[PDB]
RNA sequence: GUGCUCGCUUCGGCAGCACAUAUACUAAAAUUGGAACGAUACAGAGAAGAUUAGCAUGGCCCCUGCGCAAGGAUGACACGCUCGUGAAGCGUU
């Protein structure tokens, strides 16, 4: 057989991860991307709870997902209200 | 403390020699090795390092300037 | 050792002549220092999601191969350099 034209595979691989492992890896990567964009934007309103949840201290609003806080950018009117 | 200092100096010299052997023409590795040898008060070792660097590339101004 | 003597002369030998002229890492040893990489253990498969084909490039890194062929995880290994502070020299005051 064409050994140099078979699809590539290596011994001792372990296989492809399941849906749950890929889902939690995607969630961890989304958390890392959200933290990278928060550190790039340098927003001090972001906080992580003791139970591990996103919180807007300028809005005082909890967020279930990272994109919930990423869409929380109302926040300008709440920042103007909490400025004084 | 003397054996730990000897192991640290051996590790630093091994990394400097590996950085020299990886890229010979990069003279900043030679300058850093010679300044680290001069900082440990080894005049003839740094003189041998500078002479090796001048044998590698004698046309550089900064090698002559730093060795003088 | 062999052969022969205008020998000494017994019949054995002596003497003389001629030929033949330099082996061995000299050990049947005492020593000495280097190690296959197998067992256990450490260990953990390149390319910014995952599964991955690879060709190179450098040399105090090698192995398989008869190789100027081809393999060995792509054989392995092989990233961080726009302003002030001082000093020296030069020309003006
Ligand atoms: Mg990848
Ligand atoms: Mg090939
Ligand atoms: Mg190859
Ligand atoms: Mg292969
Ligand atoms: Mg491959
Ligand atoms: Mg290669
Ligand atoms: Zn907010």
């Amino acid at each position: 057989m064409d050994f140099q034209h078979r699809p590539g595979g290596k011994t001792g691989s372990g296989g492809v991860a399941s849906s749950s492992e890929s889902n939690r890896d995607r969630r961890e990567r989304l958390r890392q991307l959200a933290l990278e964009t928060i550190d790039i934007n340098k927003d001090p309103y972001f906080m992580k709870n003791h139970l591990g949840s996103y919180e807007c201290k300028l809005c005082l609003t909890l967020h279930n997902n990272e994109g919930s806080y990423l869409a929380h950018t109302k926040h300008q009117t709440n920042l103007a209200r909490r400025a004084a | 403390d003397e054996e730990e200092l000897n192991d640290y100096k051996l590790r630093k010299r091994k990394t400097f020699e590996d950085n020299i052997r990886k890229n010979r023409t990069v003279i900043s590795n030679w300058i850093k090795y010679a300044q680290w040898e001069e900082s440990l008060k080894e005049i003839q070792r740094a003189r041998s390092i500078y002479e090796r660097a001048l044998d590698v590339d004698y046309r550089n101004i900064t090698l002559w300037l730093k060795y003088a």
